[PDB]
């Protein structure tokens, strides 16, 4: 008697690794990196019009 | 940050983060389309005091 | 105030450009602090 | 992990046959009668 297991293939896939900037929505923000928000207290815009 | 379970050690991440209404008046509106489901079944159940 | 004030201050030495215009005044109740261009301020300078 | 494992191995041959093609939105699709062409005199009723 012969009688034997065959794993016959894997398959996979892969994250797609959406880029925020490769994306429609992007102006609709200017995105802004500013790595100094940790030590900050507070920030304010003024608006002359 | 480091949380060490009795089960495993864990990473977590975060990150500070700022955004600004800079429109002066009214930015994006939205609207209804369709309908879609009737959630509620619209009635026959007395109240009950 | 002030700390609200300055950043008027702060508008007053500019660079951000204002694109699209209407009335302020309708929008009162979503802004954090309001200030009112009267044609003068003593305060300003 | 960028990994090569599932199958690249031979580019195997082409050949040309009579057959059916539209475009239902970009996804472009066969056509086939199964009928008249293998079930034609076969007692076997078409599924």
């Amino acid at each position: 008697d012969v009688e034997f297991d065959a794993l016959l293939g894997s398959y996979c896939n892969t994250l797609s690794l959406v880029r925020f900037l490769e994306l429609g929505l992007s102006v609709a923000c200017v995105c802004t990196k500013f790595p100094e928000l940790a030590y900050m207290n507070e920030g304010r815009v003024q608006f002359e019009v | 940050a480091r949380h060490e379970t009795g089960g495993g050690v864990n990473f977590t991440l975060t990150q500070p983060r700022g955004n600004v209404d800079l429109g002066v008046g009214y930015t994006a509106v939205a609207a209804t389309g369709t309908v879609r489901n009737p959630v509620t079944d619209m009635g026959n159940l007395p109240q009950n005091f | 105030r002030d700390p609200p004030g300055y950043r008027y201050a702060a508008a007053i030495l500019p660079t951000g450009s204002i694109l699209s215009t209407i009335e302020v005044a309708s929008h009162r109740r979503l802004f954090d602090f309001f200030a009112a261009v009267r044609s003068d301020e003593n305060s300003l300078y | 992990n960028r990994e090569t494992l599932d199958e690249l191995e031979s580019a195997p041959q082409t050949t040309r046959v009579r057959a059916d093609l539209v475009a239902i939105g970009d996804r472009l699709v066969f056509l086939e009668a199964l009928e008249r062409r293998i079930y034609a005199a076969t007692n076997v009723p078409y599924p």
